[PDB]
Parts: structure tokens; C-alpha cells; sequence
């Protein structure tokens, strides 16, 4: 089998800028090598074909080249619609085989996170379960940590997400889950979640509750 | 061209077989040769087999990392392309999709919108939902972000809207996580005008066709 690489696996351009895509097949592949886009939630769609054949409706800002082992795709000016994940597929030889893929992020100024916190609901209680929720939106850059203290101690049976680069902000949000019975939940008092935004801010961001209320 | 559609369940158990099935509108299906790929969420795609022309008398190649257990087959005469898979295992667990070769512009100019194939032992099981409101003498700016737990369900997706569509403001829908066994997600929106106004998060699970409309 063709196996292919591709780098970098991740690329952060700021719009309008030059962007590269690397793929390395392992055998000479000649000039059959493909380039797909997959935005999010999308089934893959075919951006060039033979290491450079634009595809019919797709921008001029896209090109292929290189031939035999070493491919690319570049983009001239990086557009904001442009935000996927990009493959590289070798169809001389079956198995066809595609690339390992390359995400594009678009840059930005950072941005210091909205923090919310949200004690459990009555009704979940009323079945036992408490789970506290920490809602931690519209960021930039993507490296952040959050931290569960119950009555000022760490803790852990914690649950985190993160979604992806918002196409609007180009922000990113975070949510993280705290899951607890009703009766631990409620022989302690303080709930707080902590979020250091290596960026941002130096003091750090808590946001907390007391359960019997202040 | 126009419209390549997949259809065919999700929710198996490990061992069983399952059959998937593609449908094509607006071109000459026995023209082309047909794929199926599929994808593993998280990574790229991997491609499984086609089946040929109608000139090349409809012959089948596979990829053989599967190979034995996925066979091809079309119904030229109601441009039906279909994906048989025997002794399911757990990896085989993806999203599939059919996809057309073409002529030219092509492997794969067309593909389907896919269709996710689960294996597991697991039962298919409704999600809780509760409402996520401010609580314990919290504060809050004019604009409130509120919130909805979409809590043990299986298997995926869910689906979340706000005030059914109207509210698509500011939302964030966050994927899903594995905590034993089941999925738990969360969604927030937000809302100036907060409490007068009303809030209601609508989640839908349809591997149980539950359709819940939680006010915050």
C-alpha cells in the first residue's frame, strides 16, 4: 500500500495570508494525487485532482503542485470560509489511500473568556444526581485550564469539551461538568470553577456559588 | 450529479451484519463506477470498495483491510448502490458514504452526506435534559447566558435548537463525552432580555424518537 503523509498537521494563518499544505506519498504516485476540503460536519468535497486540476466553482486562490513523492496545496490569500480540514488522496494503486489530513485555524486577537457557573437544577436533584456546570465561552487562544474546587480543595470526577473555532469570532468555548451524588453535592458549600487563560489575564478567572446562598 | 443520498441504521451489536444503502438522483447511476468511504470520527478517511460500470460488466474491488467481510452491490434498475457488512466489529464504528467516481473530476466528485454506523452492546436509551439557569445568589450582566443538559443518553448525535430556531444568537453546542457508557452534552445560548422573555431549549434524540422542550 501507498501510504501518505501530510504536514503540518495543524496551520494557523491570519486571513488574507500565503498558506501552504504539505503531502509525501511513500512511492512515486506519478500525478495522481487529490485534495479534498472537509469542513465541519460536512462529507469530504474535491478541491483538485492530479496533483493540480481545480475542480469546477472552486476559488482561484487554490493551487496544486509538486509531482511523484512531494505535493502541495496552496492557498494565496486565506479566507475565512477556507477554516476545514484538508486531505490528500492517492489513487494510482488500489487501495486508494488518503492523507493523515491538516487542519487551517484563523487567527486572531486573544480574548479573554466569559465564565459562567451554574449549580445543579432542581429537578435533577430531585432523581439524586447533581452535576454543577462551568460554562467558559468566546476565547482565543485555544490553550486554557479550568479547575473544580469544592469549598476551596481541587477535585476530580470532572468531564471537559471544547468546541471548535466558532465561524463567527473565530472563538473558541469550553464546557466543563462536575458530577456528584445529591448527598455529597450537599454536605459542602462553596462550588467554584477556576479558569487560567495562559493569556488574558494574570489573576486568574473564578466564578462560584455558595449552595445555601449568599 | 445533483444528489447522492445514504440510508441504513446505526445502533448494532458486535458480530451482527448490517446493510447500508445509497441512493443517486439527477445523473446515470449504470454510467459510473460507485464508492463507499468511510470515516472514523477523528480521522481521515479510508476507502473500502467500488463497484464498476455497466460497461465493465458491474465487477467489484475491495480494500483489503476489509475485504471477506463488505460486499458491494448495485439495483441498476432503481439506482440503488448497497454496502453489506458482515461480523461487525468495534472499529468498524464510523461514518459511511457513498461516493460517486465520475469521469475527469474525479475519484470522488459526489459524495453523500454519510451516515453514522455504531457497533456496540450498549441499548439505545433516551437522554435527561435539565435546564440550566443562574443560580445562588449569582450576579449576571444584562446579557445571561443560560444553558441545557442533555444528561445519559446512547448512541449519538442529539440534536438542540433554542426557542425552536428563533433564539440562534449567541449559541454554543458542545460535543458529546463518554462517561461510562453514556453520552452527556451541553448547549448554551444567550439572552438580553432575560427572564420577561422565555427560554426553551428543544433537544431531540431520534434513536428514540424523543422530542423534549425544556423551558429555562
Amino acid at each position: 500500500d501507498i501510504k501518505m503523509t501530510q504536514s503540518p498537521s495543524f496551520l494557523s494563518a491570519s486571513v488574507g495570508d500565503r498558506v501552504t499544505l504539505n503531502c509525501k506519498a511513500s512511492q512515486n504516485i506519478d500525478k495522481y494525487l487529490n485534495w479534498y476540503q472537509q469542513k465541519l460536519g460536512e462529507s469530504p468535497k474535491l478541491l483538485i485532482y492530479n496533483t493540480n486540476n481545480l475542480q469546477t466553482g472552486i476559488p482561484s486562490r487554490f493551487s496544486g503542485s509538486g509531482s511523484g513523492t512531494d505535493f502541495t496545496l496552496t492557498i494565496s490569500s486565506l479566507q475565512p470560509e477556507d477554516v476545514a480540514t484538508y486531505f490528500c488522496l492517492q489513487h494510482i494503486s488500489r487501495p486508494r489511500t488518503f492523507g493523515t489530513g491538516t487542519k487551517l485555524e484563523l487567527k486572531r486577537a486573544n480574548a479573554a473568556p466569559t465564565v459562567s457557573i451554574f449549580p445543579p437544577s432542581t429537578e435533577q436533584l430531585a432523581t439524586g444526581g447533581a452535576s454543577v456546570v462551568c460554562l467558559m465561552n468566546k476565547f482565543y487562544p485555544r490553550d486554557i485550564s479550568v479547575k473544580w474546587k469544592i469549598d476551596g480543595t481541587e477535585r476530580n470526577g470532572v468531564l471537559n469539551s471544547v468546541t471548535d473555532q466558532d465561524s463567527a469570532d473565530s472563538t473558541y468555548s469550553m464546557s466543563s461538568t462536575l458530577s456528584l451524588t445529591k448527598a455529597d453535592y450537599q454536605s459542602h458549600n462553596l462550588y467554584t470553577c477556576q479558569v487560567v487563560h495562559k493569556t488574558s489575564s494574570s489573576p486568574v478567572v473564578a466564578k462560584n456559588f455558595n449552595r445555601n446562598e449568599c | 450529479e445533483v444528489k447522492l443520498l445514504e440510508s441504513g441504521g446505526g445502533l448494532v451489536q458486535p458480530g451482527g451484519s448490517m446493510r447500508l444503502s445509497c441512493a443517486g438522483s439527477g445523473f446515470t447511476f449504470t454510467d459510473f463506477y460507485m464508492n463507499w468511504i468511510r470515516q472514523p470520527a477523528g480521522k481521515a478517511p479510508e476507502w473500502l470498495g467500488f463497484i464498476r460500470d455497466k460497461a465493465k460488466g458491474y465487477t467489484t474491488e475491495y480494500n483489503p483491510s476489509v475485504k471477506g467481510r463488505f460486499t458491494i452491490s448495485r439495483d441498476n434498475t432503481q439506482n440503488m448502490l448497497y454496502l453489506q457488512m458482515n461480523t461487525l466489529r468495534a472499529e468498524d464504528t464510523a461514518t459511511y458514504y457513498c461516493a460517486r467516481e465520475g469521469h475527469t473530476a474525479a475519484p470522488f466528485d459526489y459524495w453523500g452526506q454519510g451516515v453514522m454506523v455504531t457497533v456496540s452492546s450498549a441499548q439505545t436509551t433516551a437522554p435527561s435534559v435539565y435546564p440550566l439557569a443562574p443560580g445562588c445568589g449569582d450576579t449576571t450582566s444584562s446579557t445571561v447566558t443560560l444553558g441545557c443538559l442533555v444528561k445519559g443518553y446512547f448512541p449519538e448525535p442529539v440534536t438542540v435548537t433554542w426557542n425552536s430556531g428563533a433564539l440562534s444568537s449567541d449559541v454554543h453546542t458542545f460535543p458529546a463525552v463518554l462517561q461510562s457508557g453514556l453520552y452527556t452534552l451541553t448547549s448554551s445560548v444567550t439572552s438580553s432580555t432575560w427572564p420577561s422573555q422565555t427560554v426553551t431549549c428543544n433537544v431531540a434524540h431520534p434513536a428514540s424518537s424523543t422530542k423534549v422542550d425544556k423551558k429555562v
